[PDB]
């Protein structure tokens, strides 16, 4: 625990990193949250929506 | 069917041409929700329901 200090910035930072990647899994009231699955079932005129 | 008596089909383990359906000029109605009628052959289900 000695260096605790210098770990907890790598955690912290890692851990930032890590919920930004998983917030790439959240739909946010879309039908899907993977971009592709939308273009490939939807036109522009939803797919934008 | 009477409708409320509705008769469910099960669709599995199949190639699904859905042009022969969408590009019929039988049919008055033809309204696609949550999917484009142009891109369904171009999708894979789990499974299909009629």
């Amino acid at each position: 625990s000695a260096l605790g200090k210098l770990q907890d910035v790598v955690n912290q930072n890692a851990q930032a990193l890590n919920t930004l990647v998983k917030q790439l899994s959240s739909n946010f009231g879309a039908i899907s949250s993977v971009l592709n699955d939308i273009l490939s079932r939807l036109d522009p005129p939803e797919a934008e929506v | 069917a009477s409708v409320y008596a509705w008769n469910r089909k099960r669709i599995s383990n199949c190639v699904a041409d859905y042009s022969v359906l969408y590009n019929s000029a039988s049919f008055s109605t033809f309204k696609c929700y949550g999917v484009s009628p142009t891109k369904l052959n171009d999708l894979c289900f789990t499974n299909v329901y009629a």
